[PDB]
């Protein structure tokens, strides 16, 4: 895991990374997943076609 | 050029040294066939006429 | 499988339903078209019809198609049974209602089957397209390239992932059996169904095995039979009258069903790369329309998306931060420019 | 039908987009901090390591490609026979070599990548440090500082 | 134009083939592994790679 | 090797009717791609056979509509829809698919 | 018209050699089995071999080794069928047929010759 | 003429070949379309499929065609020889592996014999264009108007401007001819060309003229046998195994090679 807080033990010795330095993600709040591939459609609908 | 104008260029109309630049490849035959699949630029000649 | 064939016997008929142009014109055709679906990509299509195809009048026997020829099922070889959008299809498979074929791109759907007198076509309107996988605009399965993950209609002859309803046929509206006893109208049972009646003025609305010849009527214009049998049964469909059995949602397994399978895609002919430094020349040849996709590898995506359709030169900037490119069905590649010698700064 | 492009395509940074957990593999952004801790066993006395002196960084070519294209060689007089490692903790060469055996007046070399002109990187080889001024280098996917 | 004409290809039940260089314009030659090809009836090249 | 066995070993009939010849060998002749390799000759007295039906149901050049060949598997069946005077003579059914390719031990024809 | 045609009828004695001859004529391809088969006076036929014009290539009856041999020639299109010691029991008539090449099979004969007949007698 | 049969019939023969979209599915169809030619200016295309026309049995008698059967080459009537791309193209000519036909303009190029129990109809997938003369575009050729030079494939028999190369077949696989005697097996032979095998450990590789019975297997599944025959040579194609004799760079003139004519 990348985060201060969960060490990891690879072999013997203990690993500790991050956080990542910046909270950049390419998602965004809505996202819509098709076949093998994801779309920024920024707006599904929840009960309003 | 592979295919602008000359890519088949012959000294004279029935010469034996053909030069022949046309990015010919070859792909894998699938699912067990017998064939010999390729894929090549189209001809120049062509593309000029 | 038979077994599902036969659970398709058990109540499911051939029915006349209407079809618009049957040749030339509008009628009421033993092999009707409801529902064609063409959704597949590789160009499969199913069509539900209004005929019987397997089954024959006693079992099974796959070579053989059922159709109502009037009051009569009636069973007869499968000679010529043909399908065109716009050049005839190579039907691959046929059962219960259902034909699965492949068809070319075209503004129409037409079935047919030969009686050897007769026709028996029917012709519907419905816009059915090629539908290419990948990247690459390809008009037929291409002989070579890219195995791509498509959805087609599977060639097996069931499954019971999907399925459609049964119901009580609608009383079908007759005049062929009536006729004139002496100078009466007179109704002619035909010996296995209960034929009600109505006529001039109010009768009984419910009809009887027997013949019968009613009083309150003279003339065959001023009364008509209802011809029903519940012993069997037919899908719901549109074109039909809806009786009064409004019990028994039967259920039919659909044979051709979409499922995932793959499909050839065309790798395009290679490209000429031209790595002038600082920049990426790229000459495409393609010979069906074909994608190029292009985006940086920084903070700026700044994506390029194109169809190509003809032979071209496109420039694209390589910074030292790196380029990708995806051309065709061919798998993204990159590269990192930079280091250019141009110029001297001793 | 009429869709844009798909996040896999117009993705900064350049990742590519796995589905089943709905993953952005391979987004270069940013930094990671990082704390390692080594067993006690994985040191050795300084007893029986080469010690390192009379040192000189003699740089031979280069050239600041993304590749490794870059030679240097250092000379050294010996203490004792044995393998140490080497690193350079400057930011303008990355040393593609982790470990060097040192024998009797071992003088080897050691190959590298720059972004710089004129390099100034230092070499540290077994406990000591030797600078390699670096020479000016020409010009004609990998570890750039480019600063 | 030209014409890309493709001699039959040689295929072989166990073992490789390591192929050579011709003098024909564009000549292009690649050996595949993994074929096991199928034909009218029969299940040529049994060893299965 | 395979043996071939003609009924009946001799065949009286006149013109007007028709005649069948059933031949029947050890094994079936048939492929994969269903086709028969049987070969039907005539021998009239005096001169040397002639090829009458090839591959069991094919039909050989010069031969009038009037003979037919069917049949499957092992058993094979020659047929006359209606015989003249001229088809006197002795008829031979023959295999090819395994050598040695033998004939059959033969059945003659005669006006009754 | 095709003609197939062989040498005429002859009488030999027991212990020498004897060799007929097969003409093809009429059709300009050597893709052909020409093949031999002997009929005994009253009884069938026997197939006793074949041989393919082009190639020389042999089919040879398991009953017919070494007492008989059949050979082919090309420049004339003749096949000779070759007995080193005639018996008692070579008193038969001998055909020659034709069968066209047609896949991996000798095929069907569609031509026969006029009928070689050779008797050897005590 | 008759001479151009008898060097189309002298070796060469049909063969089966893998064919895509054969009906609904994949061939090896005896009928395999390779190597259309559409570059004429009235929408003549002229294709090299895999099942030889003209050629009877015997002689040439140009009304019918001939196909690999299987292991046999039979010979049948041209009753429906019919060409598509979009509509039917009434068909010109066919002599050898060629047929020459008048196409409208398509996106495939599909064609097939009838026989009566099959159909035998194999497809490809190719790019014909209706390519007009001079400045104007037609979709199809008018009833009137200038006479223009235009290269078109000439429907004559014979000319041996050009030629293919007829290469001996390579080894045919076939597991049909293979079962079980009595617990072994057996390698049966089709009377007049031999057979080469291989099987669990490795046997005879080089085949035998007769019959054989292999003790190393007892199950068909882990023996095979590539029927071998050297009497009729092919057409090298790309869709056909080469053999192991690389010899015999032969010659097949081609039928209908272009010709300028008045459009």
């Amino acid at each position: 895991y990348v985060n201060g807080e969960t060490p990891a033990k690879i072999g013997d010795a203990k690993l500790i990374i991050g956080p990542l330095s910046s909270a950049w993600s390419p998602f965004d709040n809505k996202v819509v997943v098709y076949g093998h591939e994801v779309y920024n459609y920024d707006f599904p609908e929840y009960g309003t076609g | 050029k592979a295919g602008s104008f000359g890519d088949l260029q012959s000294r004279t109309s029935t010469s034996n040294d053909l030069y022949a630049n046309t990015n010919l490849k070859l792909q894998r035959p699938q699912a067990g066939i017998v064939h010999t699949p390729f894929t090549q630029v189209p001809s120049g000649f062509e593309r000029w006429k | 499988d038979l077994d599902t064939h036969f659970t398709q016997y058990k109540l499911a008929r051939p029915y006349i339903a209407d079809c618009p142009n049957c040749g030339h014109s509008r009628c009421d055709s033993p092999i009707a078209i409801e529902e064609v679906r063409g959704d597949a990509h590789a160009g499969v299509i199913r069509i539900q019809t209004s005929a019987m195809f397997g089954l024959k009048t006693d079992g099974v026997d796959l070579a053989y198609m059922s159709f109502m020829n009037g009051k009569t099922q009636k069973s007869i070889k499968i000679d010529n049974l043909h399908v065109r959008t716009s050049a005839p299809c190579s039907l691959v498979s046929h059962h219960g209602y259902y034909i699965l074929a492949q068809c070319p791109p075209g503004d129409t759907v037409t079935v047919g089957f030969h009686d050897g007198p007769n026709r028996h076509t029917c012709t519907v309107a419905h816009k059915v397209e090629f539908r290419p996988v990948g990247r690459e605009k390809y008009r037929h399965p291409p002989e070579h390239g890219v195995e791509l993950p498509c959805n087609r209609y599977t060639h097996k002859r069931a499954d019971q992932g999907h399925y459609v309803e049964m119901h009580q046929p609608g009383l079908v509206a007759d005049h062929s059996l009536l006729s004139i006893h002496s100078a009466k109208v007179k109704i002619t049972v035909p010996s296995g169904a209960q034929v009600k009646y109505y006529c001039k003025c109010p009768d009984v609305r419910k009809g009887i095995t027997s013949s019968d010849h009613t009083t309150t009527c003279t003339d065959v214009k001023q009364c008509r039979a209802y011809l029903i049998d519940n012993k069997k049964w037919v899908y719901n469909s549109g074109r039909l009258p809806r009786g009064e059995g409004d019990t028994f949602k039967g259920k039919l397994h659909v044979p051709f069903v979409p499922v995932k399978a793959k499909c050839i895609a065309t790798l395009a002919p290679e490209p000429l790369v031209e790595h002038k430094h600082r920049t990426l020349i790229l000459h495409l040849h393609p010979d069906h329309p074909t994608l190029l996709t292009t985006r940086s590898l920084g903070s700026d995506a700044n994506p390029t998306r194109q169809w190509i359709e003809r032979p071209t030169t496109v420039n694209f900037t390589v910074t030292g931060e790196g380029l990708e490119y995806t051309w065709g069905n061919h798998p993204p590649k990159r590269v990192w420019a930079q280091e250019s010698g141009e110029g001297n700064p001793h | 039908k009429d869709k844009g492009a798909p996040l896999n395509d117009v993705a900064p940074f350049g990742c590519s987009i796995a589905l089943e957990p709905l993953r952005a593999e391979n987004c270069a952004v940013g930094s990671i901090p990082i704390s390692i801790d080594i067993p006690d066993a994985a040191f050795t006395r300084i007893s029986e390591t080469p010690t390192v002196s009379d040192l000189e960084c003699k740089i031979t070519e280069c050239t600041y490609a993304f590749d490794f294209g870059g030679i240097a060689t250092v000379a050294y007089k010996s203490s004792k026979a044995g393998n140490c490692p080497i690193h350079s903790p400057s930011g303008v060469a990355v040393i593609k070599e982790n470990d060097v055996t040192l024998a009797e007046s071992g003088s080897f070399t050691f190959h590298f990548s720059t972004a710089n002109i004129h390099p100034a990187f230092k070499l540290q080889v077994c406990t000591s440090a030797v600078t390699c001024k670096g020479d000016c280098k020409p010009p004609k996917q990998h570890t750039e500082s480019f600063t | 134009k030209y014409k890309t004409k493709v001699p039959s290809p040689v295929v072989k039940c166990c073992g490789a083939t390591q192929c050579t260089s011709k003098p024909h314009p564009d000549y292009q030659c690649q050996v595949f592994s993994g074929v096991y090809p199928f034909m009218y009836g029969g299940a040529y090249c049994f060893c299965d790679t | 090797d395979v043996v071939m066995t003609q009924t009946p070993l001799s065949l009286p009939v006149t013109p007007g009717e028709p005649a069948s010849i059933s031949c029947r060998s050890s094994q079936s002749l048939l492929d994969s791609n269903g086709n028969t390799y049987l070969h039907w000759y005539l021998q009239k007295p005096g001169q040397s056979p002639q090829l009458l039906i090839y591959g069991g149901s094919n039909r050989a050049s010069g031969v009038p509509d009037r003979f037919s060949g069917s049949g499957s598997g092992t058993d094979f069946t020659l047929t006359i829809n209606n015989v003249e005077a001229g088809d006197v003579g002795t008829y031979y059914c023959m295999q090819v698919i395994q050598v040695p390719l033998t004939f059959g031990g033969g059945t003659k024809v005669d006006i009754k | 018209v095709v003609q197939l045609v062989q040498s005429g009828a002859e009488v030999k004695r027991p212990g020498e050699s004897l060799r007929i001859s097969c003409k093809t004529s009429g059709y300009r391809f050597t893709d052909i089995w020409i093949n031999w088969v002997r009929q005994r006076p009253g009884k069938g036929l026997e197939w006793m071999g074949s041989i393919y014009l082009d190639d020389s290539d042999i089919r040879f009856n398991p009953s017919f080794q070494g007492h008989v041999t059949i050979s082919a020639d090309k420049s004339t299109s003749t096949t000779y069928l070759q007995w080193s010691s005639l018996k008692a029991s070579d008193t038969a008539t001998y055909f020659c047929a034709r069968s066209v090449w047609s896949g991996y099979y000798i095929g069907w004969f569609d031509v026969w010759g006029p009928g070689v007949l050779v008797t050897v007698s005590s």
